[PDB]
């Protein structure tokens, strides 16, 4: 048990980061004012992330 | 497009058909300018008849 619960946890702990998939990262700002966009900053909109 | 891309530009769109109305106006105005010009062209189509 105990070995399993090692492999398992390599699993779990490689799959977050390391192994994660994520959005398309699709861009669009209604501020006029932003000329230049980091492009990291990006999130999904507010409605999206309580369903995630 | 983005909704939200769209949502804006149909506002700005929405402006450009106004401006479209407004200018649709304004050739009106160019119309009757165009009638008072015809008015002064009344007496050449007397002489002309």
């Amino acid at each position: 048990t105990f070995e399993h619960l090692n492999r398992d946890t390599l699993r779990y702990i490689n799959l977050l980061k390391r192994l994660s998939v994520d959005l398309a990262k699709q861009v669009e700002v209604s501020d006029p004012s932003v000329t230049v966009y980091e492009m990291d900053k990006w999130v999904p909109s507010e409605k999206l992330q309580g369903i995630l | 497009k983005g909704p939200k891309e769209l949502e804006s530009i149909n506002a700005s769109m929405k402006s450009d058909i106004e401006n479209v109305r407004q200018e649709v106006s304004s050739y009106k105005e160019k119309w009757l300018r165009d009638a008072e010009i015809f008015g002064k062209i009344t007496s050449i189509f007397k002489e002309e008849l």
